[PDB]
C-alpha cells in the first residue's frame, strides 16, 4: 500500500530554468513493497533516446535529474510510483527559457524617411524588441556640437506615446536627422531617419 | 520580452512574484491568482518599475526590507534588471547601490529581507515568463 513520504519540494511543481542548466525532480515516497517506478512526459513512455545525452536514474532514492536542458524537452513530467497494491504519482511542468543578453534588437528599416507639404505632416515608427526591458528615446542633430532629445520613456507616457513622432504643421524647423536610442545594460544602437522636406 | 505583462518566477522554491491589495508582497504558485501579472517599464537604462496590472501598485521597499507595494511612483520602487550569465535575472534596490539588498524568495513563499540576502542567494534569481503555458 504505497505512499508518498516527505513533501520535500513537490510544492515546486514548476521549474523554469534557462537553457543548458540542470534540474532535479525528486519523488521519494514508499510502501510495501518497493514500487516499480517509470515516468511520464505528457503521455505513455519516454524511455531514453528521445533526448540526446540520455537519461540517468536512481532506483535507489528513486527520482530524476537531467541536465544541460533545451526547449524541446519542455512539458509535464510525471512521477508514477506503484506496487500491486495501488500506485501514486506526481507531475512536474518544465519551462525552458532563452534569453539573448544582447541589447535591444531593432528592425531593419526603421524608422523610414518621409515627406509632406507644410501644414500637413507624417510619422516615423519604432518597434520594441525585446528582452532586457529597454529604455527608449529619439534625437536630432540641430544646434551649431550635439543632438537634442525627444522626451523619455517611463516618463509616465506608456504603450501609446511610443515614438511614433508627431510633427504638427511640419515646418522646416524640423529639417534634419532623427535617430533611435533604446538601451539596456548591454549597450545600445539603431538606425536613423532624415526628413526629405519640400 | 517587451510586449506583454509577464510573470516573475524565482527558482528557489519556484514562487511567482505577486502583490496583494493590502500592499504586501510574497509569492505563491497557483498561476490563476490575479496579482502576478506584471508589466514593466523603464525610466532609464538600468532600471525598471514593476506594477501588478490589475490593482495598480508598484514595488517599493524603503530601507525597511519589508517588500511593500506603493501607490506612488516614488523613490522606493526602482530596482535593477540584472541578467547574469546564468541567464536568470535579478533585481536590487534603488535605495542604495550600498549593500546588495536584493529581491528574494525564501524557500517557503515568504521572502524577506535585504539585510540577510547577499551571501548568495538562490533566493534571488528570477525568470520572466509568459501568461500562458506558451
Amino acid at each position: 500500500a504505497p505512499y508518498w513520504t516527505n513533501t520535500e519540494k513537490m510544492e515546486k511543481r514548476l521549474h523554469a530554468v534557462p537553457a543548458a542548466n540542470t534540474v532535479k525532480f525528486r519523488c521519494p515516497a514508499g510502501g510495501n513493497p518497493m514500487p516499480t517506478m517509470r515516468w511520464l512526459k505528457n503521455g505513455k513512455e519516454f524511455k531514453q533516446e528521445h533526448r540526446i545525452g540520455g537519461y540517468k536514474v536512481r532506483n535507489q532514492h528513486w527520482s530524476l535529474i537531467m541536465e544541460s536542458v533545451v526547449p524541446s524537452d519542455k512539458g509535464n513530467y510525471t512521477c508514477v510510483v506503484e506496487n500491486e497494491y495501488g500506485s501514486i504519482n506526481h507531475t512536474y511542468h518544465l519551462d525552458v527559457v532563452e534569453r539573448s543578453p544582447h541589447r535591444p534588437i531593432l528592425q531593419a528599416g526603421l524608422p523610414a524617411n518621409a515627406s509632406t507639404v507644410v501644414g500637413g505632416d507624417v510619422e516615423f515608427v519604432c518597434k520594441v524588441y525585446s528582452d532586457a526591458q529597454p529604455h527608449i528615446q529619439w534625437i536630432k542633430h540641430v544646434e551649431k556640437p550635439y543632438l537634442k532629445v525627444l522626451k523619455a520613456a517611463g516618463v509616465n507616457t506608456t504603450d501609446k506615446e511610443i515614438e511614433v513622432l508627431y510633427i504638427r504643421n511640419v515646418t522646416f524647423e524640423d529639417a534634419g536627422e532623427y535617430t533611435c536610442l533604446a538601451g539596456n545594460s548591454i549597450g545600445i544602437s539603431f538606425h536613423s531617419a532624415w526628413l526629405t522636406v519640400l | 520580452n517587451y510586449k506583454k505583462p509577464k510573470l516573475l518566477y524565482c527558482s528557489n522554491g519556484g514562487h511567482f512574484l505577486r502583490i496583494l491589495p493590502d500592499g504586501t508582497v510574497d509569492g505563491t504558485r497557483d498561476r490563476s491568482d490575479q496579482h502576478i501579472q506584471l508589466q514593466l517599464s523603464a525610466e532609464s537604462v538600468g532600471e525598471v518599475y514593476i506594477k501588478s496590472t490589475e490593482t495598480g501598485q508598484y514595488l517599493a521597499m524603503d530601507t525597511d526590507g519589508l517588500l511593500y507595494g506603493s501607490q506612488t511612483p516614488n523613490e522606493e520602487c526602482l530596482f535593477l534588471e540584472r541578467l547574469e550569465e546564468n541567464h536568470y535575472n535579478t533585481y536590487i534596490s534603488k535605495k542604495h547601490a550600498e549593500k546588495n539588498w536584493f529581491v528574494g524568495l525564501k524557500k517557503n513563499g515568504s521572502c524577506k529581507r535585504g539585510p540577510r540576502t547577499h551571501y548568495g542567494q538562490k533566493a534571488i534569481l528570477f525568470l520572466p515568463l509568459p501568461v500562458s503555458s506558451d
